């Protein structure tokens, strides 16, 4: 199947930019 | 120099290892002071 | 006829008959483990920790050997930890209502009226710990009893089991007295009154019933009532998706962090199970933004009640989140990982875990092995390597003296909770159906509050769900088939290859794909084989 | 009976009055009484303190003296305040958090007075920008030891939050005493107000200092620059010829330029970077 | 950075621990047995440690 592979391709974009905002606000966090 | 330092740390990679003082150390510190304390 | 249907459908009376024969039936437990830990109980904690083990470890059975056994070590617990004996006898005679009032006067002297009126008033609490949710005009009893409030501690005890019997019920009459009690301004009866507010007005999401709590949590003087109440407002608006945003935006700016705990309560609750990338990402946030510490664990912890649906995607993130500077941080991580897989035991939570089980803090070592003991409640040691290793982990950390308390007190609930109703339960993160069970859900955030009372540790009996195939010829008599596995006998182990079991015996969710129908046999199954719940078998 | 859940919350004038009334007796323990209420039997709140004459020639006072005590509690109310005492306070300097021998006496006569009193112990020199060293005791007694009975029931774990230090543990503590946990409240409005502590008025910002020391301190830090561009390059050339392993203790006896330039680059870059721009606007603020 | 914040923490920890002091041997013995000698007391025979 191939709708699976589209859903899949969002689903990990989307999960990927989430954790990168919250390393960003880790590391804004950590010499304060 | 922004350049520089945005070439800086590609190289280093597989650096998990994270150990602080020891693993089974803190059971003879806490043996000592136990051992303070009663005398 | 419509009766035989609606007494069969409506009442549920033959679906917990079936259940109880299930769990008695195939009560397997070992009794040697509670004797040999006994013998190391020395602390009023340890008490407390093998009563909860005890009730925990026997529940649905009906078996109070150990109880009747041992009345002289029982005899030690005094003032409030003797209400929670109380609630032991609730564990034992799950369901059987028909003896439960039987069994109360039986063991609570409400007559004699002793010196120490807990052990009266947690009775009461004993009460919800039977009647699940039938309750009937007897839960309306309970509206007697709680009309008497001659002290605190009674009218907790009444509040709780008020509370507990008739979850859901939605009645006018229980949210006006709830409303009297918080107006009443009691120190120890207010949370137990908030208690039962929040769970008897669950999917309401009344306005005015939210509006009313909020503002009496907005001027009170004491904490306990604020701690409660978190809770219930949290609980009262359960599942209802963008309905709470209104909500939650008051919740986030409050300077009170008890409020806050609140609101990171509501967002978990009204976002069970969906994948909200907005929801993760502010919960998340609020992790390290905020400048408190319990709103930090609060934070971290609600993040496994909204990934249960996909198991695989807790490691991902908490990964990085295990190692920060702050133990409560680790603590919230290691109970999130441990909640959010708990149906199952994943092989990838445990290597996780292994660290966190010896860190320098000990209450997130607690958490930690907690956590352990959840996530792994029925494998066995050939699906999973790690059942030997942490069971005698947990067998040596309990034996030893020179470990300060509350790091074993987890090792002692774990041992309690690994050999759970006698195997024959198990962790209900997803029902069978694909839906959400609410008292498993409610057991299990109840069971996420045991920071604030030890004596709410007992809910998290409201998340256990039997693991058994039942099937039936006919509605009142039992037939007698048979049905066989496919795979070898050591990977269905209980604590040739084709072995044959009985019409109620019991089989694990791992194994349930390896059940042959009969065929030979004259009954036949209507609905489809190879899933679990309770089958009529036509007859040919 | 008692439980482990106790609270305490302590005010901000109170912590601050009691930790500058400890610092200025630093070689004796002073004393003084506190003045709250008891709003339940799980948190207690202090709201004033006051400190108390003492009797010199020695490093502890005893606490009966009506005249005084009386005399400032009926004078308080005049002016609002119509709280009670809770409890005493009294200060180790240098020495930790515990209760010598003559202090369960001292704290007899409030528990006699009251059962529900505490113990206030504050440090005032091993505190520094954060971290205030105070705790808070209650006393118990050994009969009911006799009985094979512990005190302080518990019904959380929010109570064994933080693990006492060797030297509480030396002395009495538990076998004679119980520690309690703490707690500050704060509110909005004192904290708004107390920040600003350290703000300069708006004349201080548009000043441009003169034009004839920066020359001259920039002329001083070029020569310093100049010498250490010089001693760079003899570091540079033998950082390899040695083997690394000593290569570390090698800079433990003298300075090397490499990171004794950067805080020259840095102080110079930013001084000539503000003092170019401060004029830059006031060339057009006025006129 | 936070391996280095969680270092330094543990670092303000451990320094609250004895000192060690500094001797001369004069001579090994049998099953790990050595004789010592500082200056300001007299004579010790210690064990070796393991490693």
């Amino acid at each position: 199947d191939l709708y699976s592979r589209y859903k899949k391709l969002q689903q990990e974009l989307e999960f990927l930019e989430v954790q990168e905002e919250y390393i960003k606000d880790e590391q804004k966090n950590l010499k304060k | 120099h922004n350049m520089s330092v945005k070439a800086m740390r590609f190289p280093p990679k597989s650096y998990n290892k994270d150990l602080e003082s020891a693993e089974e150390r803190r059971e003879r510190e806490q043996q000592d002071l136990e051992f303070a304390k009663e005398m | 006829d419509q009766t035989l249907k609606m007494i069969k459908i409506l009442s549920g009376e033959m679906a917990i008959e079936l259940h109880l024969q299930f769990l008695i039936r195939n009560n397997n437990t070992d009794l040697m483990i509670l004797k040999n830990t006994k013998d190391a109980v020395r602390n009023s904690v340890c008490h407390t920790a093998t009563v909860i083990a005890n009730s925990f470890m026997h529940c649905g059975t009906t078996s109070d050997q150990f109880l009747r056994d041992n009345l002289e070590w029982l005899a030690r617990a005094t003032n409030w930890a003797k209400f929670t004996a109380t609630a032991s006898l609730g564990v034992i005679h799950k369901g059987h209502e028909k003896e439960a009032l039987q069994l109360m006067a039986t063991y609570l002297p409400k007559d004699t009226s002793p010196g120490s009126a807990y052990q009266e008033g947690g009775g009461l609490y004993a009460l919800g710990l039977i009647h699940a949710n039938h309750g009937g005009d007897i839960i309306d009893y309970l509206l007697n009893q709680l009309k008497n409030a001659s002290n605190d501690i009674v009218r907790h005890g009444g509040s709780l089991g008020l509370g507990l019997a008739a979850m859901g019920t939605a009645r006018q009459d229980v949210y006006d007295l709830l409303k009297t009690n918080l107006y009443q301004d009691d120190a120890v009866t207010g949370e137990a009154a908030g208690l039962a507010l929040g769970l008897v007005m669950l999917g309401s999401k009344n306005a005015q019933a939210i509006e009313d709590m909020v503002g009496y949590a907005q001027e009170t003087q004491h904490e306990k009532i604020l701690r409660g109440l978190a809770v219930g407002i949290a609980l009262v608006m359960y599942g209802r998706m963008e309905e709470a945003d209104a909500l939650i935006e008051s919740l986030c700016r409050d300077k009170d962090p008890i409020l806050r705990r609140s609101g990171m309560y509501t967002v978990a609750m009204a976002y069970c199970g969906s994948g909200n990338n907005k929801a993760i990402r502010r919960l998340l946030h609020v992790a390290v933004s905020d400048v408190n510490d319990d709103v930090r664990r609060a934070a971290v912890e609600s993040l496994g009640f909204i990934l249960f649906r996909t198991p695989e995607q807790c490691p991902s993130v908490v990964s990085l989140l295990s190692e920060s500077y702050n133990p409560h941080v680790r603590y919230g991580a290691a109970m999130a990982l441990g909640i959010c897989c708990a149906g199952t035991g994943n092989k990838e939570a445990i290597n996780l875990l292994e660290p966190m089980t010896n860190d320098p803090v000990n209450y997130v070592r607690q958490g930690a092995l907690i956590a352990s003991a959840l996530i792994m409640i029925q494998q066995t040691e050939i699906t999973c390597p790690k059942v030997n290793q942490f069971r005698q982990l947990y067998s040596k950390v309990i034996n030893d003296k020179h470990d300060d308390v509350m790091a074993k007190f987890g090792a002692i609930l774990a041992q309690g909770i690994l050999d759970a109703g006698g195997h024959n339960v198990t962790i209900s993160l997803q029902s069978r159906t694909g839906h959400t069970h609410m008292p498993s859900v409610v057991g299990v955030l109840v069971f996420t509050q045991f920071w604030f009372w030890f004596p709410l540790s007992h809910f998290l009996s409201l998340a256990y769900t039997p693991t058994c195939v039942i099937g039936l010829n006919k509605d009142l008599k039992m037939p007698k088939v048979q049905y066989k596995s496919n795979c070898k006998p050591s990977t269905f182990a209980y604590p040739p290859n084709f072995q044959l079991l009985d019409n109620p015996a019991r089989v694990m969710p791992a194994q349930l794909k390896v059940l042959t129908m009969p065929e030979t046999c004259r009954y036949q199954p209507f609905k489809p084989l190879s899933i679990g719940g309770i089958i009529i078998l036509k007859d040919t | 009976a008692v439980d482990t859940a106790e609270q305490v919350y302590i005010s901000s004038l109170a912590l601050l009055k009691m930790l500058k009334h400890g610092r200025a007796g630093v070689p004796m323990e002073v004393m003084g009484l506190m003045l709250g209420e008891f709003v339940d039997d799980y948190t207690v709140r202090v709201i004033d303190v006051f400190a108390m004459p003492q009797s010199g020639t020695g490093v502890s006072v005893e606490a009966v003296d009506p005249v005084f005590q009386a005399k400032m509690l009926d004078m308080l109310k005049q002016t609002g305040r119509p709280e009670m005492v809770v409890g005493w306070y009294h200060s180790h300097p240098g020495f930790g958090c515990w209760l010598s021998g003559v202090d369960i006496n001292t704290q007899q006569s409030f528990e006699a007075l009251s059962e529900r009193a505490v113990a206030v112990v504050v440090d005032p020199i091993q505190s520094v920008k954060g971290k205030v060293v105070i705790d808070a005791f209650r006393l118990i007694n050994a009969n009911m030891m006799v009985l094979g009975h512990e005190p302080r029931q518990t019904t959380s774990n929010l109570g064994h939050l933080n693990k006492p230090s060797i030297q509480a543990l030396i002395h009495g503590l538990n076998r004679h005493y119980y520690s309690i946990t703490i707690n500050y409240r704060k509110n909005e409005l004192e904290q708004k107000m107390l920040l600003n502590l350290h703000k300069k008025s708006w004349m201080e910002g548009l000043t441009l200092q003169d034009y004839s020391e920066h020359c001259k301190h920039n002329e001083s830090v070029v020569k310093e620059m100049l010498e250490l561009a010089k001693n760079y390059n003899k570091a540079v050339e033998e950082e390899d010829k040695m083997t690394p392993e000593q290569l570390a203790i090698k800079n433990v006896g003298k300075q090397d330029p490499k990171r004794h330039l950067e805080e020259h680059v840095d102080v110079l870059m930013t001084s000539n970077i503000v003092q170019c721009l401060a004029a830059m606007l006031d060339t057009v603020v006025f006129k | 950075l936070n391996a280095k914040v969680r270092l330094l923490r543990e670092e303000l920890q451990l320094l609250q621990e004895q000192g060690s002091y500094v001797g001369e041997v004069v001579r090994a013995m049998d099953k790990k047995k050595v004789l010592v000698k500082v200056h300001p007391e007299g004579k010790f025979v210690v064990d070796v440690d393991k490693n």
